[PDB]
RNA sequence: GGAUAGUGGCCUACCAUGGUUUCAACGGGUAACGGGGAAUAAGGGUUCGAUUCCGGAGAGGGAGCCUGAGAAACGGCUACCACAUCCAAGGAAGGCAGCAGGCGCGCAAAUUACCCAAUCCUAAUUCAGGGAGGUAGUGACAAUAAAUAACGAUACAGGGCCC
RNA sequence: GCGGUAAUUCCAGCUCCAAUAGCGUAUAUUAAAGUUGUUGCAGUUAAAAAGCUCGUAGUUGAACUUUGGGCCCGGUUGGCCGGUCGGAUUUCCAACGGGGCCUUUCCUUCUGGCUAACCUUGAGUCCUUGUGGCUCUUGGCGAACCAGGACUUUUACUUUGAAAAAAUUAGAGUGUUCAAAGCAGGCGUAUUGCUCGAAUAUAUUAGCAUGGAAUAAUAGAAUAGGACG
């Protein structure tokens, strides 16, 4: 079989160049539990479309809702 | 985009497809080496018309230029690395006299019947595709391998491969333990 | 051509060599022709046609009548005529290997000289 | 179409650079630099089919933001950075000093050098110009100018400059029967001597070409670039020293030094 | 001699002559008019799905006698009414009326075969199967 | 002279009747984007090129214009025309010839999938993002490599010719 | 063309044939097609010489104007060569042009820039008796190359060169296990590495430098307003 090797000196350079995929594979990197690319693209919309801070527009439609 | 894959097909059909020379013909051959589809017949013949169709219009270049000279020596070692070209007949006439049983003799198909180990042009066709034969140290599964000229000397059987020693197989194992049952114990 | 003689003599019957075209794809009467009409034509004689016994032909009889059918539904599992299978009864007909090749696959009765009526 | 390009594919590259066909769509398409895009080669494909030292680009990023790589002496972070014509691209961490010189057959190939001559590029001047304050000034072909030259130094002539002086350095005079190095055409990367000079006054004057072994040829003028003095040339030469042999006697020669 | 003018400068009087008497050939002044994409009853197409009208009795040419079961059909695409044959034998009852059929040519371009006078069609399928699959009862035709 | 980035009938005033053409102008067709090329190939050729690259052109039809080095940008605006949406019937926002998806049209042509990891790109930029692009699924368009059994052991028949 | 009573063509079965993980169909372009013809058709009668002349375009058009190298070769006149009873030749041999070979191979010329090498001598030193041998110019040699000129009938033609994006195509290297493909890979001392590569051809008219001066047109000098100076 052939497949590509890397060695290394010293390990903290090691998973500074290191791609942190291959990281997960050698259980030095924590699986990343990120959400599905639908969802971080949608909660990304809704992110540009509230202009402000959100919680001034929160505020005011939970008094109208409120009557 | 990503480039297209540059592909091209390997053979040339016949012009005349219902010729009875052409069929009994290519079925002396067909019948006498093992040849499953007519594929690879017409395979066979498109290799040779393909160096035919530069060695005739290679040879209509003057003597002495080195268009002529490079690929005409190289045309030549390259038939003679595969086999299909004697020793000494290392000319651009000797080239285009070649017939195309000339080029199924240097199949590996053909190179395990005639180096032995088969018992039929046949058993080693089952036998190559049921991959028994390890050219060196590389099992081929392929019949039509257009053998080469250094390794056939190394024709043999595989470091698997229950003929070539090894933890014998299948039916011989069932076997084994059959027998192993229903006689033992 | 020693390896393919053992070759073809381990397949069937063959010959000493066995590259050349036989003839007539689908004459599957080239049985008894070969040898038998060029001693006719050679002969400048009469010749005796003959048919063996009627007990091959009532072999065909019995057999046929166990087998509830008749002649004409032979015929048409023979793929024949019903002229050459009623012949074939009755003794009044003329030998072909081929068709009696047939009758056999189809009846299997032994029209064949000593033993008579066994599927072999 | 609206403005400037930013993209470019694979199999439109110039073929110097020897891409494979496959994985991308995309060519790493130089930004603007000092050397013109037919005749540069970035940093990435530099390091990554002609020198092996990473597989990624990923990982050329990192290597070059890792402010080793001086090219021209001066660390560069860019991917796409142009790197070109008589190129000292040098290093600190395996201490080497690479030279863009081509190939005889048309290539930017690798030329390892020392760190002396790793200490000068040269370059053909391709118009001289007067400029302000009554300054002179002279151009390269990375486009390096330079104020007060040696008014000896006419147009087509070539210039040492070392790396960070500036400093107009040893000059040669173009005139007939000097070593030159023909970066163009199919006579791109062959070496040759100026043999004979001719003027079509209006369009595209010529130079004669005689190499070593006699070989004439005859090329343009924007191709020609003076390495020096006969037998004498500034800098190193590659295997082959720009001769462009024979296919049948190349593959002779291949085959011959192909076993001991 | 030999009409033409074998003339070192006369390749535009060639050339001419040539453009001139191309149209004599059967082919040449049917695509460039563009005569398909104009009164052929398709538009290029090869096959088109039609719509059953009738069923028609076409008796056949002189040493023939028999009569042939052909179907007249209405196109989608274009309003035409134009007969079709109903291929081999028993399957014009498997055609009943507006059965969305499907039209090919017929082997010769666009000209008749053998001895049916006039037509040039044939039907394939029958509201999306077939007719090869329903001969050979190998398929069951869906009911609409 | 103005306009323009700049030449220029590009436009304006003035002043001359010129310019093209049977060596095919002008006008009509086209199922006309062009070129790289593809097919078929003795040679000479003939047909095709919407399509993996370059150049063009367009963002429903048509013009105008801010911003900007660069757009007559439409995943920008404004006007009209054509088409259709949501309302509390007061009004508001529109652009798939991007990616999947649907309808119609048809002889007629895929997942409302996973992801920046590759190759590239963008920026303040190693990092963020990229339906560019990559990855699987559908997929007999095509193209290749080529399983459907090998080795035996077996028997019955005729019918020539020597006897 | 089969099918109108014993269908080698329909519908079945049996058997076979071919292409085979493929086979058939429809339609369209290509070859077949010397049935579009320039190579390369045909016109008395098969389709097809205009009723006949004139004639502008187009297409075409009689003849004529001299040649710097030699080595080898053969061919004709020829002379010292005439032997043979006016013919009978060899070759030490010119050239008469002719076939290959390396080159004479050049651009025709001033305006001088500048001279490579001198006709040498400016005398003798180093060293074998010294035209052996340089350091050198005052009487010579410009083309080895430069740019202000004038050579200037313009082409059509052909040879050569630079361009003739990448893929494609032809093809060289390479065991992608064969291969369709790709641009790879291959060897160790596999333990701290060596190295070849990724060619070449082709592309056209249109240009753009370059040689060739046959072919094919085109200008002269007649009512000498001519060149020479």
């Amino acid at each position: 079989s052939v497949g590509f090797g890397l060695v290394y000196n010293s390990v903290a350079e090691a998973k500074k160049f290191e791609p942190t995929y291959r990281l997960v594979r050698y259980g030095l990197a924590e699986k990343v539990e990120k959400a599905s690319r639908q969802q971080r693209k949608q909660k990304k919309n809704r992110d540009k479309k509230i202009f402000g801070t959100g919680k001034r527009l929160a505020k005011k439609v939970a008094r109208r809702n409120a009557d | 985009p990503r480039a297209p894959r540059t592909y091209s097909k390997t053979y040339s059909t016949p012009k005349r497809p219902y010729e009875s020379s052409r069929l009994d013909a290519e079925l002396k051959l067909a019948g006498e080496f093992g040849l499953k589809n007519k594929k690879e017949i017409y395979r066979i013949s498109f290799q040779l018309s393909k160096i035919r169709r530069a060695a005739r219009d290679l040879l209509t270049r003057d003597e002495k230029d080195p268009k002529r000279l490079f690929e005409g020596n190289a045309l030549i070692r390259r038939l003679v690395r595969v086999g299909v070209l004697s020793e000494d007949k290392k000319k651009l006439d000797y080239v285009l006299a070649l017939k195309v049983e000339d080029f199924l003799e240097r199949r590996l198909q053909t190179q395990v019947y005639k180096l032995g180990l088969a018992k039929s042009v046949h058993h080693a066709r089952v036998l190559i595709t049921q991959r028994h034969i390890a050219v060196g140290k590389q099992i081929v599964n392929i019949p039509s391998f257009m053998v080469r000229l250094d390794s056939e000397k190394h024709i043999d059987f595989a470091p698997t491969s229950p003929f070539g020693g090894a933890r014998p197989g299948r039916v011989a194992r069932r076997n084994a333990a059959r027998k192993a049952e229903a006689s033992g114990e | 051509a020693r390896s393919q003689g053992q070759i073809n003599a381990a397949r069937r019957q063959g010959l000493v060599v066995s590259v050349d075209k036989k003839y007539g794809s689908t004459n599957t009467r080239g049985d008894n022709e070969g040898q038998r009409l060029t001693k006719v034509d050679r002969e400048t004689d009469i010749v005796k046609p003959k048919k063996l016994d009627p007990n091959v032909g009532r072999a065909i009889s019995r057999a046929r009548t166990d087998k509830k059918m008749s002649q004409k539904d032979l015929a048409t599992k023979i793929n024949e005529k019903p002229t050459v299978v009623n012949d074939y009864e009755a003794a009044r007909a003329i030998p072909n290997q081929q068709v009696l090749s047939k009758l056999e696959r189809a009846l299997g009765v032994k029209l064949r000289g000593n033993n008579i009526g066994s599927p072999l | 179409a609206r403005g400037p390009k930013k993209h470019l594919k694979r199999l439109a590259a110039p073929h110097h650079w020897l891409l494979d066909k496959l994985s991308g769509c995309y060519a790493p398409r130089p930004s603007a630099g000092p050397h013109k895009l037919r005749e540069s080669l970035p940093l990435i494909v530099f390091l990554r089919n002609r020198l092996k030292y990473a597989l990624n680009g990923r990982e050329v990023k990192a290597i070059l933001m890792q402010r080793h790589v001086k090219v021209d002496g001066k660390v560069r972070t860019d991917t796409t950075y142009p790197a070109g014509f008589m190129d000292v691209i040098t290093l600190d961490a395996t201490n080497e000093n690479f030279r863009l010189v081509y190939d005889v057959k048309g290539r930017f190939a690798v030329h390892r050098i020392t760190d002396e001559e790793a200490s000068y590029k040269l370059g053909k001047v391709k118009k001289v110009q007067l400029g302000k304050k009554g300054v002179p000034y002279v151009v390269t072909h990375d486009g390096r100018t330079i104020r007060y030259p040696d008014p000896n130094i006419k147009v087509n002539d070539t210039v040492k400059i070392d790396l960070a002086s500036g400093k107009i350095t040893d000059f040669i005079k173009f005139d007939a029967g000097k070593l030159v190095y023909v970066t163009g055409g199919r006579n791109l990367g062959r070496i040759g001597t100026i043999v004979h000079k001719e003027r079509h006054d209006g369009g595209f004057d010529l130079v004669h070409i005689k190499d070593s072994l006699d070989n004439t040829f005859v090329t343009r003028l924007n191709n020609v670039f003076v390495i020096g003095e006969q037998g004498k040339p500034y800098i190193s030469l590659p295997k082959g020293k720009g001769i462009k042999l024979s296919i049948a006697e190349e593959r002779d020669r291949r085959r011959a030094q192909q076993g001991l | 001699g030999k009409g033409k003018p074998r003339g070192l400068n006369s390749a535009r009087k060639l050339r001419v002559h040539r453009r001139n008497n191309r149209w004599a050939e059967n082919n040449y002044k049917k695509r460039l008019l563009g005569t398909a994409f104009k009164s052929s009853p398709f538009g290029g197409s090869s096959h088109a799905k039609g719509i059953v009208l009738e069923k028609l009795g076409i008796e056949s040419k002189q040493p023939n006698s028999a009569i042939r079961k052909c179907v007249r059909v209405q196109l989608i695409k274009n309003g035409k009414k134009v007969t079709a044959f109903v291929p081999n034998d028993g399957c014009l009852n498997f055609v009943d009326e507006n059965d969305e059929v499907l039209l090919a040519g017929f082997g010769r371009k666009g000209k008749a075969k053998g001895d049916i006078p006039g037509v040039r069609f044939k039907v394939v399928k029958v509201s999306g199967v077939s007719l090869l699959a329903l001969w050979k009862e190998k398929k069951e035709k869906p009911r609409s």
